[PDB]
DNA sequence: CAGTCATCACCAA
DNA sequence: GGTAGACGCGGACATCAAGCCCGCCGTGAAGGTGATGACTG
RNA sequence: CUAAGAAAUUCACGGCGGGCUUGAUGUCCGCGUCUACCUGGUUCACUGCCGUGUAGGCAG
């Protein structure tokens, strides 16, 4: 996934050349992801008790 | 799809700033709803952008 | 209801089979089960949501679904009006961020149980139920 | 120690969420501690309302999956955790680590009862099948049946009275229930085998078994070369750091009536040999064995050699 | 005037 | 609704040169212990 | 009487742009398949024949 970043920048190491630039560069992540078949509309949810 | 409840937050720490967070939301919703938003991202759909 | 209690008293057999269907969209995102990993990947070539399967399927784990099933507790006295919450010693709730039933305001599980079985000082029915639900759920205790 | 009659096979035992840690050195199979602790709990429920006693556990494991990641720049492994409840202060709790696990698993088990000959063998199995599936077989839940309710009944047959030529197609048909599956036995006489590859070094003894589960190397007099099985270190026992206390004196202890020594575990090693490579199934099955004045306490299979 | 309950600095490659 | 009885040999398989640049890799929560300090019934 | 007994990981996202694979070629060569015979299967267990009702001369 390509991102952007989007979270609250931390101005403890307030740096005027770095921190602003980041705003503008982007991220880049990687994750999982559970789809549906295009073909399927409905979930089934089986377990025992 | 689209979903709704879009300012009740689905993890957080405090109390009081999740009830002012929700009264914040309601003062926006009962004065002006979501219109002004919702055709904006029908003008996205309608054309193919 | 009757079967669930007959099973609860240890007098017949239960073993139930849930299944259950949810319409939702052709092609949508369903969420099965995030696990906690605790400090993976210090290089940044990193994974950082992984989700929980079971051989060749999605899951959920179980705890979730047994912490679904016990939102049992409407009776938690700080404001009772905004649903049922999971059955808790210090009864919490972690989405929320807060600790309802605080030993403070005697009516956690501590204090019933003490006052109950100590002291023969009997709670409220509704805070009695809680004290069992408590024991349904199990815990482990100490000095 | 007394051989059994005959052998009680419980087919499929797939449970979930193990305990995954099992001592301060290892990972992954549970000990069989755990196994035999779950016949001797099957002796004390069952075993005297049939009259009949359980003392060995055939372990199997056709399936195993841990529940770890594989982090990034690390070729080692972390544990998935699960999140506690909060503190009663609203904070979060701190974090306690258990290593968890699926298995499936196949037991053999060995009766000794005159219910043996005062029942049909069917009443042992349906008996000790329908109440070991309200237990937990190593520190997990075992789960009940699925698109596998076929393999749900049990089987017993008994090996003295009978014929002693078609008893290899009774074997090799209890094998055809349990052929994918990989068995424990105990071999810690190669324990004592490592030690005069390294009596050139030293008489010591507690870096020998950090040798064989790995890939030992050196170069052309590139070193690689056939382990002479699936070796693997298992524990296999306490040893005693403290005296035996009364039943009175130490504080915090589960019962008022039993008494307590302060122990530390010790470590043997085991292989997971396939069924076949043994002759008769009555090598397999692991027993409790341990003298209490000097604080020895072990487990391991005998009739293996 | 004495138990007890929330907080407080103490460390730490 | 018929057997019957067999299936070849030899020989060979291409050379040349080349393989991209640029920016970036998220944040929050996951501490026990005495030791007064404030409360104290 | 099992390192027993207990547990919610949550949430968000633009990978993107460009392009000559070229050129050449002999698959040659040989072969005896050989002999043998009776469907009126019932090409419907009966077609079509004086009464549509159970006895009959016909192309048999």
């Amino acid at each position: 996934v390509r991102g952007t970043i989007s979270n609250r920048l931390k101005t403890k190491d307030r740096d005027p050349a770095k921190l602003d630039a980041s705003i503008q560069s982007p991220n880049l992540q990687t994750v999982d992801v559970a789809n549906l078949p295009s073909d399927a509309d409905t979930l089934k949810v089986r377990f025992t008790l | 799809r689209v979903l709704g409840g879009a300012g009740t937050p689905s993890a957080c720490n405090d109390a009081a700033y999740r009830d002012k967070l929700l009264q914040t939301v309601a003062t926006y919703v009962n004065d002006q709803g979501f219109a002004e938003l919702a055709r904006r991202y029908a003008h996205n759909l309608a054309n193919a952008r | 209801a009757e079967l669930i209690a007959s099973g609860l008293s240890g007098s017949g057999h239960v073993l139930l089979e849930v299944v259950a269907f949810a319409r939702i969209g052709d092609g949508q995102e369903v969420f099965p089960s995030q696990e906690l990993i605790l400090d993976k990947g210090d290089k940044k070539g990193q994974k950082s949501k992984t989700l929980y399967s079971v051989r060749d399927a999605a899951a959920i784990h179980s705890q979730k679904i047994g912490n679904a099933l016990r939102t049992i507790d409407t009776w938690y006295p700080d404001e009772d009006g905004l649903g049922p919450i999971a059955v808790e010693p210090y009864g919490s709730v972690t989405s929320q961020g807060k600790a309802y039933r605080q030993p403070k305001q005697k009516l956690d599980f501590y204090t019933l149980l003490d006052n109950w079985v100590l002291r023969d000082e009997a709670p409220a029915v509704e805070q009695q139920h809680y004290v069992i639900a408590n024991l349904i759920r199990g815990g482990v205790f100490g000095e | 120690v007394t051989d059994p009659e005959a052998l009680l096979l419980l087919p499929r035992l797939s449970i979930q969420n193990a305990n995954a840690i099992s001592s301060p050195l290892t990972w992954g199979f549970p000990s069989p501690g755990a196994f035999t602790g779950f016949v001797h709990a099957l002796q004390r429920r069952v075993g005297i309302s049939l009259d009949i006693e359980l003392d060995g556990v055939g372990i199997v494991c056709h399936r195993f999956e841990a529940q770890i990641s594989q982090p990034a720049g690390k070729r080692t492994k972390v544990f998935n955790l699960t999140r506690n409840p909060l503190n009663r202060d609203g904070s979060t709790a701190a974090i306690v680590e258990e290593g968890r696990a699926h298995l499936e698993v196949s037991l053999l088990l060995g009766v000794h009862g005159d219910g043996l000959d005062d029942h049909p063998a069917q009443e042992i199995a349906r008996q000790v099948q329908e109440q070991a599936g309200a237990m937990r077989l190593a520190g997990g839940s075992i789960l009940p049946w699925c698109n596998e309710r076929f393999p749900a009944p049990n089987a017993e047959l008994l090996m003295l009275g009978g014929s002693d030529e078609q008893r290899r197609k009774n074997q090799r048909r209890l094998t055809r229930r349990l052929l994918p599956g990989f068995a424990l036995v105990s071999r810690e006489a190669l324990l004592q085998q490592h030690l005069e590859t390294l009596r050139t070094t030293l008489p010591e003894a507690t870096t020998l078994d950090a040798l064989l589960d790995l890939c030992r190397i050196n170069f052309e007099p590139w070193q690689v070369r056939d382990k002479p099985g699936w070796l693997v270190p298992i524990p296999a026992g306490y040893n005693a750091l403290s005296p035996l206390y009364l039943p009175g004196e130490v504080r915090n202890a589960r019962d008022r009536e039993t008494p307590l020594r302060f122990v530390e575990n010790l470590f043997g090693l085991g292989e997971w040999l396939s069924p076949h490579r043994v002759a008769a199934l009555s090598d397999l099955l692991w027993y409790h064995h341990a003298e209490p004045d000097k604080g020895l306490y072990r487990w391991s299979t005998p009739r293996f050699v």
